[PDB]
């Protein structure tokens, strides 16, 4: 926070559904990298992992990221057009929960005129 | 130590920033004084050529 | 040992920051270390120590390690070539160029008058150029050898052909 | 033929004693700024070159991985201890190259 | 991981930013004391031959 509502500071968030395979990044990581993570764990419903990182190395990170498989991006999502981002990606996430329900809502009108007619 | 180290990251990485933009600033600075230090020399040099020209 | 011969001095390379301390042997500093402790004692410990050369960032830092892991390979490709070709002739000794004389003086005392050495290379040069210039060296000279090796090939086709007309 | 020949092992000799200079070179080089990179500080880094005696290679590899890998971190740290130079198996070589395991600390071993 | 390694690594990684920072802005104000010598030159050279 104070820098990760802007591009002041490198963050890169991201979800993997392996420990194991981020246990062999962050031993990649500081070979070739040196000690510019951090590295922060949550136990998730996946796994949240997070290294931390300068602004000109962004790049060198990620490469890493990509070829063990994650999805280690600098932000997740892209509502991000309110300040804080977090504000435009619930609003964003209440359009769509509904929007899938009336959906619903339609396949089963189709369901009930043309299962018999079918 | 979870916001402890990131609050050595954070506090790091604002402080690098700020030593790089302060050696930006510095090259700015001497460039719009190469402009100033340049005009100081034009006008000396002038009023030599207007005190002979007033001997003529 | 017996799933590998050995015949001919054999080294390891380490480096360790200047602060390190073993706990295999805790009250022990690392130099004293490899000299009395490390296997029975019988370790020859050689000086290996280079300066500060320039460094262009932090940035340029992880440029330069990839490049390095990578020269280093090509160079070893080239020197196992060269040998290979002294040793297949068997005109030089196949039981050295392991532990034979470069500059006349014994490989473990090379290494331990190797402190960085002067040939064209020197500590006012920039990293990145050294990195480069060393390779472009060692593919030139591995490139002679495989030229005139293989024109020494052409030449013993040449020699086996005309021998049958003289008698055959 | 017989030009070509002696030639040949001039050229071998001379071309032999430039090159091993070369190698050591980006082998020193390479231990230091890796070093650097892995560690930071100190800025002088402290490299030594051990000429080890013939057969007490696998000793010599298993000593300092235990005194000093744990400087290099536990999660660094794998057990994979051995040597198969038969093509049988590749495991048990170490090497930062590869996933499958990682040296623990800045250590190159050099076989001529 | 211990504490302890993770504080090594915490100061090591400082160490590393600090590095970028010293190194690049002395690069940067070398090269700007040089662009001042040239450019004041210049400049002048250009009117004092009007002038003449």
């Amino acid at each position: 926070i104070a820098a990760a509502i802007g591009a002041s500071v490198n963050y890169v968030t991201g979800v993997i559904a392996r420990d194991k395979v981020a246990t062999l990044e962050q031993i990649l990581w500081r070979v070739l990298r040196g000690n510019l993570f951090f590295k922060t764990v949550e136990i998730e419903q996946n796994a949240f992992i997070v290294f931390s990182h300068g602004d000109l190395i962004i790049k060198r990170i990620r490469k890493i990221a990509e070829s063990l498989d994650a999805n280690l991006y600098d932000v997740d999502s892209s509502n991000e057009g309110r300040s804080q981002q977090l504000a435009k990606v619930n609003k964003n996430l209440s359009d769509l929960y509904t929007v899938l329900k009336t959906t619903s809502t339609t396949l089963e009108s189709e369901l009930y005129a043309i299962a018999k007619e079918l | 130590s979870q916001k402890n180290g990131i609050a050595t990251l954070l506090q790091a990485e604002k402080e690098a920033h700020e030593i790089v933009s302060k050696a930006r600033k510095y090259r700015q600075d001497k460039l719009k004084q190469a402009k100033t230090d340049a005009a100081k020399e034009i006008d000396s040099y002038k009023i030599q050529k207007d005190k002979e020209l007033k001997e003529f | 040992m017996a799933t590998a011969l050995y015949t001919a001095n054999d080294f390891i390379l380490i480096s360790l920051p200047q602060n390190a301390q073993p706990v295999t042997a805790p009250g022990s500093k690392t130099d004293s270390w490899f000299n009395e402790t490390l296997i029975g004692g019988r370790a020859f410990v050689s000086d290996f120590k280079i300066p500060e050369f320039k460094i262009g960032s932090l940035d340029t830092l992880i440029v330069e390690s990839e490049e390095l892991s990578k020269v280093d390979n090509q160079i070893g490709a080239s020197i196992g070539k060269i040998i290979e070709i002294l040793q297949g002739l068997n005109e030089t000794s196949t039981n050295a160029y392991r532990t034979l004389p470069i500059n006349n003086m014994p490989v473990p005392e090379y290494l331990e008058n190797f402190q960085w050495q002067t040939r064209k290379f020197k500590l006012d040069k920039s990293i990145k150029d050294l990195i480069t210039l060393i390779s472009n060296e060692s593919s030139q000279l591995d490139a002679d050898v495989r030229a005139t090796y293989a024109n020494y090939n052409s030449a013993k086709t040449n020699l086996a052909a005309a021998e049958r007309k003289k008698t055959g | 033929e017989q030009s070509l020949r002696v030639q040949l092992v001039r050229l071998a000799k001379t071309a032999y004693v430039d090159v091993f200079i070369n190698w050591f070179h980006i082998k020193a080089l390479r231990v230091y700024v890796e070093s650097v990179l892995r560690y930071g500080l100190p800025p002088h880094f402290n490299i030594k070159i051990i000429a080890v005696p013939p057969k007490n290679l696998s000793k010599c590899k298993s000593e300092l991985i235990d005194a000093f890998g744990f400087l290099g971190g536990n999660a660094f740290m794998k057990d994979k201890k051995g040597k198969i130079n038969k093509q049988d198996t590749s495991l048990h070589q170490y090497a930062s190259l590869v996933d499958t395991e990682y040296e623990p600390f800045v250590m190159y071993i050099i076989n001529l | 991981l211990t504490p302890n390694q993770v504080n090594d690594e915490l100061n090591k990684m400082q160490a590393f930013i600090r590095k970028e920072a010293e190194e690049k802005a002395k690069e940067i104000q070398l090269k700007a004391d040089q662009e001042y010598e040239i450019e004041k030159t210049n400049i002048v050279r250009n009117e004092t031959n009007n002038i003449d």
